[PDB]
C-alpha cells in the first residue's frame, strides 16, 4: 500500500460503510492517512 | 441456527440496542457464536 | 504476544479493555511503526 | 524538502538549538514530521 500511495493512476476504494472505511479515517500513520486523503476527494466515487 | 437479519450487528446510536449476532449473544437467544466476529472494543465489553 | 496477569486478578478486565482501545486508536501500530523503523539503521528509503 | 524526504543519501541537519530545530519537532505535516524522524536517529550528528 506504500506503492498505492505514490501512484495515483490506479484508483483504490473501499465499501460505503464498515470497519475498513473507519480504519483509514482515524489513522495516524504516514502511509495510511495520505491514503485516506486520496479517498476523501476523488470523484467518480471509489466507495462502492 | 442462522441469525435472521443477516448482520454481524453493532450498537445502535440512539436506542442502544444490539442487532445481529451479538444481539443474540447478549440478549441470550443463543449460547455461542462461531462465526467471523471481528474483535473490537465495543464488542469486547458486552460479550467475551 | 499477550500482556500476562495472574489468574483471577483484578487486572483482568481493564488490561483487556485497554489493549483493544490501543489497537483501535492505532497506538499499537504507531509504536510498532516506530521501534522497528524509526530506530532502523537502513530504512526502506535508505536501501531505496 | 519533499525531495530531501525521499532521498536519504544526502545528510541534512540544523543547529544544536534554536527555532529551526523546534519547528520540526512539533510539526504535524506529512513531509516535515518524517524529516524530523530522520534527524532523530542519525549518527554522526547532523546537528551542528
Amino acid at each position: 500500500a506504500e506503492d498505492l500511495s505514490k501512484q495515483t493512476e490506479i484508483a483504490y476504494g473501499t465499501l460505503d460503510s464498515g470497519s475498513t472505511k473507519e480504519f483509514f479515517r482515524r489513522s495516524k500513520i504516514a502511509v495510511f492517512d495520505k491514503m485516506w486523503t486520496y479517498m476523501r476527494s476523488a470523484e467518480p466515487s471509489v466507495f462502492v | 441456527t442462522i441469525v435472521g437479519d443477516g448482520k454481524y450487528g453493532a450498537r445502535d446510536a440512539d436506542t442502544k440496542i444490539w442487532n445481529g449476532m451479538v444481539g443474540e449473544l447478549v440478549y441470550g437467544k443463543a449460547d455461542i457464536a462461531i462465526a467471523p466476529l471481528t474483535i473490537t472494543l465495543v464488542r469486547e465489553e458486552v460479550i467475551d | 504476544y499477550g500482556i500476562a496477569t495472574p489468574k483471577g486478578s483484578s487486572l483482568g478486565t481493564p488490561v483487556n479493555l485497554a489493549v483493544l482501545k490501543l489497537s483501535e486508536q492505532g497506538v499499537l501500530d504507531k509504536l510498532k511503526n516506530k521501534w522497528w523503523y524509526d530506530k532502523g539503521e537502513c530504512g526502506a528509503k535508505d536501501s531505496g
